[PDB]
């Protein structure tokens, strides 16, 4: 099923852009997974921080970035491209606020980020960015919001999404979760993200093996739960 | 094959082969190591004098990106010098744009983005030199960053770039770099490097060091000649 | 496809066609009586490294105790085929050294040999 | 034609620009949208079915407005829809600032299609693989145009792109009377989709817009639910 | 294989085959021997003649009053690089009103040379240069192979059948520092006369010597001018 | 890994004396306080000794409500060690047939069953507890 492929601008005979297709298969080359769960008034993103060395400066091995004071993003996929996508976003929001007088809603920031990725799929100049972004933000008039922008430029509004090597089970796990409708309390949402990531991998999730981000309607600011809190949260999940 | 000729083409398994090849050409360079002391970072690079006719200290791999930052390119040199010049133009534009020394992290991020900027277009090839940045600042501690060809840049307490990467961490992993002041680290970085570089292969060699920290007062300048002499003696005594 | 759901004889033989890439496989091939069950076998299970080493390590005489746990993290993402070599390659290290494996120091380097030299 | 399939600027020996055709394959394999022009207005429909309950159905809307009197429905690569709409609203806008009257639906498609044709004249730019249905009510006569990745804009009365399009057209030509009214038209439009949407027509699974005398508007989930309940 | 047509493709073994080939350009031209003493920078070039009655090719170019170079490679490229240096030095003299140091020139030559090795649209400069100049930090002898890498050399010998010239110099490198003007050049001519085939011996027409010293600008000795340095040259054993 | 051989050898006797009085509380709470110290240290033995110790003390003390609660609370602990958790189970089922009161026994079997449910290390003990549940 290789197709004409070797060029992103040449359609396969069936109408499938193979080069764009291969983008997603590059997405899981990062070997990690991030899950975002939207609660009643919060959205929690949990990622895998597998630091394969005692020499690595653990402070800078983070997959979580702060796009803006109210919107936080996690990258799943190639670290280099994910970094560029993060950096391109920050300008896109800052241009949004500077241009219209207010902070860019998390809705568009994936749209503009998606729109940038889409033109790289038509004009055979830039090789596509091989990383999916998840934007979480407390949006006024629409509660907490989560979005996942893919290499081909498709973004959607997700009650919960996960991108990474174990996406099929992560989404199946969440799909099992969201349906038995429950009061998604901030504690419930943070717990839900941890369980989702834990069940798929089958890991204990030592305190430092993940990086959970949290955004709540009460304090609409992007925060990364400090290692003490995840342990407290993790112990809460156990009991 | 088929997907390995252009940097902008994704293999059906989903990876840019060109980047992989360049990162696997850095494996064919001289070993370069970096250890960050409690108040600084130390860089010690093995330089293989390819023939008795290049004057001492030629085609050096220890560069000064800016006043306080350090580079220790490991890989194809000619690509390194290019990466050095871009870094300085990035720093120089910084200091003139923001009035203060560009923080190591931001210099690595901008320099990392430039490196990743060349692994996206078919008209260019990815850089073949992966380099370690080192600096020390009373307001920012000591920071060490390794920018591999692919664009990833995250800091290392102690890292090695070149043929002996795995061999270089192993003997670096057995040191408590968190504490010893790189007064005593230089004797350790030099001692490490001699453990690597099996003599039977690669024949003769030379060793260049540099440090950033309080000891330098915030600069990166090469370790004073006097200090190196004992350091090399200190490493030499460890033959057994 | 024909020789499976095919006139001739349906048969009593079974096929275990195993792939490395499941997205590529065509839809008809994954059907009830035409090859079903997409059993996933990811890199050796976290606990398996022990069991695999347990099933592949014990054979080789080795009185010395084992810190298997470190070997487990010393061997992350190991193909399992590598793990088989790990113990066997360690035996070559032992084949040099002396004749009895009495140290995990062996698996450590053996783990390296079955990693950097297995790259 | 075997080796000439790839480049969009090299005629095949039979005079066939294949690449445009393959792009039209991407349209013919997309979300079904249906359009019906009732003598009282224009009704458009498309199935917004997500791949799991994890999605927020109200996030991305397919049936969309351009101005107050024009809307679009697409069957093809989504993200390639958005780049089309923006050059559509801008083009619809650039008409307003210059002539100060709402852009006639004929012109918009003439220039929303001419946007498409721009990308199919050079190598290095893929054709817009999303057929578009454009509804409008201008000069007191409902309008329903289809602009294609090939750059040709039609004047459809009632059609349907996307999966199972051949069957959808056959349902039309059957239950399409040129003399309906917008109220009946919505029922017919929903039914045409019903011939392919594999599932119950949940109010967050089908998105319908009505291009009437007053203007186009993406039907709220309820009103469709009022409509869907009646049909079922 | 198939990865050896463009400099912009990485070979499986991690090499950029085009640069390796450009490297091969240097060996094509007639060898030049470059050696500096503590007091002078003298580089000897073995000129070639196209035909019996054609004047012999110029191998030593004039880069500046304090920087001269030897070209061993393409004729067109060597000219293009020589033009660049002169323009670079001319601005350096005009801007800073100071002799631009050889180290700074060599660094800039590499930077201009490295762009071709990374961006499709041009070919690697098939010109290997022995940059000889006298700045305020003593005489220097740099060499820039087409791979955009320049090594600070005590003495180097590039060009056709060069490895002989190198092997003589490495054998006599230690003595090079404490050299008088004539002794240093008589070494270098001895180096070039190693590269020459047994039949050929260094004649007044095929050897050009360029010497830059403490109080001396880059003087290009050719034809009769070479004789004063040539005169007193020791006969090759045979 | 940290190991608490002596400590579990020392803390246990003092707790056992106090628990017999009827105070319990402090004795049980302090033991589990070290359990977080042990569990997090990879000390299956001491936890096995500690986990066994807590169950045994209550069983001798005849505190039924604390026993039903404790096996539930101790069992579902964060990353509790397998063999130690198992060691608590056979000791409980060895206490199982010792328990005679039906409502007390039925609660005991149910608690032991659930903690063991879907647990590979404790299936067989689960089978007998189920069987004793059937025969009950």
């Amino acid at each position: 099923s290789a197709g004409f492929d070797r060029h992103i601008t040449i359609f396969s005979p069936e109408g499938r852009l193979y080069q764009v297709e291969y983008a997603f298969k590059a997405i899981n080359q990062g070997g990690l997974t991030s899950v975002a769960v939207r609660g009643k008034d919060c959205a929690v993103i949990v990622t895998q921080k597998k630091v394969p060395d005692k020499l690595l400066d653990s402070s800078t091995v983070t997959h979580l970035f702060k796009i803006t004071e109210n919107i936080g993003c996690v990258m799943t996929g190639m670290t280099a491209d994910s970094r560029s996508q993060v950096q391109r976003a920050r300008y896109e929001a800052a241009n949004w606020k500077y241009k219209y007088g207010y902070e860019i809603p998390v809705d568009m920031l994936c749209k503009r980020i998606a729109d940038i990725s889409q033109v790289y799929t038509q004009n055979a100049e830039m090789r596509p960015l091989g990383c999916c972004m998840i934007l979480i933000g407390i949006d006024e008039e629409q509660g907490p919001q989560v979005y996942k922008c893919d290499p081909a430029g498709y973004y959607c509004g997700f009650k919960a999404t996960a991108a990474g090597v174990k996406q099929t089970e992560s989404t199946s796990f969440l799909e099992k979760k969201v349906k038995k409708k429950f009061d998604w309390t901030f504690e419930q949402t943070v717990e839900t993200a941890i369980t989702c990531l834990s069940t798929v991998l089958s890991i204990d999730f030592k305190p430092s093996e993940i990086e959970v981000g949290v955004v709540t309607v009460e304090n609409p600011k992007f925060r990364i739960l400090t290692e003490a809190e995840i342990d407290a949260h993790l112990v809460a999940l156990a009991e | 094959t088929g997907y390995d000729l252009s940097a902008s083409t994704f293999s059906p398994d989903g990876r840019v082969f060109q980047v992989e090849y360049a990162m696997k050409a850095v494996e064919n360079s001289s070993t370069a190591i970096g250890i960050r002391c409690k108040d600084g970072v130390v860089f010690g690079v093995e330089k293989l004098v390819l023939s008795k006719l290049y004057e001492e200290g030629s085609n050096k791999r220890l560069f000064n990106v800016d006043r306080h930052v350090g580079m220790a390119v490991a890989g194809l040199l000619a690509d390194a010098r290019s990466l050095a010049d871009i870094a300085r133009e990035e720093a120089s534009n910084f200091r003139s744009n923001f009035g203060y020394n560009i923080p190591l992290k931001h210099l690595a991020d901008r320099v990392a983005m430039y490196v990743h900027a060349y692994t996206l277009y078919s008209a260019v090839r990815p850089f073949g030199c992966s380099f370690m940045l080192g600096s020390y600042s009373v307001n920012d501690g000591a920071q060490l960053y390794m920018i591999d060809p692919s664009g990833v840049s995250y800091g290392y307490w102690g890292c090695a770039i070149g043929k002996a990467r795995q061999a270089a961490k192993t003997e670096i992993e057995k040191l408590q770099m968190k504490e010893m002041t790189c007064r005593d680290i230089v004797k350790e970085v030099a001692k490490i490097i001699y453990i690597v570089h099996d003599e039977v292969k690669d024949k003769a060699f030379e060793l260049e060091l540099s440090w950033v920290g309080e000891l330098t007062n915030g600069r990166h300048e090469i370790v004073p000649k006097d200090i190196r002499e004992e350091a090399e003696k200190y490493a030499k005594e460890s033959l057994k | 496809l024909n020789q499976m759901d095919g006139f001739d004889t349906l048969h009593r033989v079974k096929m275990i066609m195993a792939t490395n890439r499941p997205d590529t496989l065509d839809p008809a091939l994954l059907r009830p009586g035409r090859l079903d069950r997409k059993i996933h076998i990811d890199l050796p299970n976290e606990q398996a490294r022990l069991d695999i080493l347990k099933i592949h390590a014990g054979p080789i005489t080795k009185h010395g105790e084992i810190d298997y746990e470190a070997i487990v993290k010393l061997s992350d993402g190991f193909n399992g085929a590598d793990l088989r070599n790990v113990c066997t390659e360690a035996g070559m290290f032992a084949i040099r050294a002396d004749h009895d494996f009495v140290v995990q120091e062996d698996f450590m380097k053996a783990v390296r040999k079955v990693a950097d030299s297995k790259k | 034609e075997r080796g000439y399939s790839f480049s969009l600027t090299t005629f095949s020996p039979s005079g066939k620009l294949v690449q445009i055709e393959y792009a039209l394959a991407a349209v013919a394999g997309g979300a079904p949208s249906v359009g019906i022009k009732a003598a009282n207005g224009v009704v458009l429909a498309t199935e917004k079915k997500q791949k799991s309950i994890l999605y927020d159905e109200r996030s991305v809307h397919k049936v969309e407005p351009i101005t107050k009197h024009i809307g679009l429905v697409y069957s093809g690569m989504g993200p390639d829809y958005r780049v089309l709409v923006h050059r559509a609203r801008k083009l619809a806008q650039q008409y307003y600032l210059v002539y100060q009257e709402p852009i006639p639906t004929a012109q918009l498609v003439q220039r929303v299609a001419s946007v498409m044709q721009e990308y199919t004249q050079s190598g290095g730019v893929r054709p817009f693989g999303v057929s578009l249905l454009i509804c409008g009510w201008n000069e007191g006569r409902p309008y329903l145009f289809q602009s294609d990745p090939s750059g040709a804009y039609f004047a459809w009365k009632a059609t349907a792109m996307g999966k199972n399009y051949v069957n959808g057209k056959t349902f039309l030509e059957k239950r399409y009377n040129e003399d309906l009214e917008l109220e009946d038209a919505i029922h017919t439009a929903i039914l045409t989709l019903k011939e392919s949407f594999e599932g119950q027509m949940t109010e967050d699974n089908i998105e319908v817009g009505i291009c009437n005398e007053a203007g186009f508007r993406r039907l709220t989930p309820t009103e469709v639910k009022d409509y869907l309940a009646a049909i079922a | 294989n198939q990865y050896d047509n463009d400099v912009t493709v990485w070979s499986p073994q991690g090499r950029i085959h085009q640069i390796e080939y450009a490297m091969e350009a240097v060996k094509q031209g007639s060898a030049t021997v470059g050696l500096k003493s503590k007091t002078h920078a003298v580089l000897v070039a073995l000129k070639r003649a196209q035909s019996e009655l054609a004047a012999h090719q110029k191998k030593i170019l004039h880069v500046d009053n304090h920087i001269g170079i030897s070209i061993a490679g393409l004729t067109a490229d060597a000219r293009l690089l020589c033009n660049f240096m002169r323009q670079e030095c001319l601005d350096s003299r005009f801007v800073f009103d100071r002799p631009l140091p050889v180290s700074r020139l060599v660094s800039l030559i590499g930077s201009k040379t490295q762009i071709p090795t990374q961006r499709y649209g041009r070919r690697p400069y098939g010109v290997g240069l022995l940059i000889a100049g006298y700045d305020d930090m003593g005489p220097h002898i740099f060499q820039t192979c087409p791979s955009a890498n320049y090594f600070d050399c005590r003495a180097m010998s590039i060009g056709a059948r060069s490895q002989s010239a190198r092997t003589y110099l490495e054998r006599h490198m230690s003595e090079f520092m404490e050299c008088n003007l004539n002794e240093l050049v008589k070494h270098g001519l001895r180096a070039l006369r190693e590269t020459l085939p047994a039949e050929q011996d260094l004649t007044t027409k095929n050897v050009s010597i360029g010497i830059v010293g403490k109080d001396l600008e880059f003087t290009i000795y050719d034809d009769d001018d070479v004789s004063p340095f040539l005169e007193g040259l020791e006969e090759r054993p045979q | 890994e940290v190991d608490y051989s002596a400590t579990v050898d020392q803390r246990l006797p003092e707790c056992a004396k106090l628990a017999k009085e009827g105070r319990l509380q402090e004795v049980i709470e302090t033991l589990l306080s070290l359990e977080k110290q042990t569990r997090t240290a990879s000390d299956m033995v001491s936890t096995s000794r500690i986990l066994v110790a807590v169950v045994k003390m209550c069983y001798e003390a005849k505190e039924w409500d604390l026993l039903n609660e404790n096996i539930m609370l101790l069992s579902k602990r964060r990353s509790q060690l397998k063999q130690a958790v198992a060691k608590m189970v056979q000791q409980c089922c060895t206490y199982v047939e010792e328990i005679t009161d039906l409502p007390i026994k039925l609660r005991l079997i149910d608690t032991l069953r659930m903690v063991t449910e879907g647990k590979i290390y404790v299936e067989i003990e689960r089978a007998r507890l189920t069987k004793t549940l059937a025969t009950i």
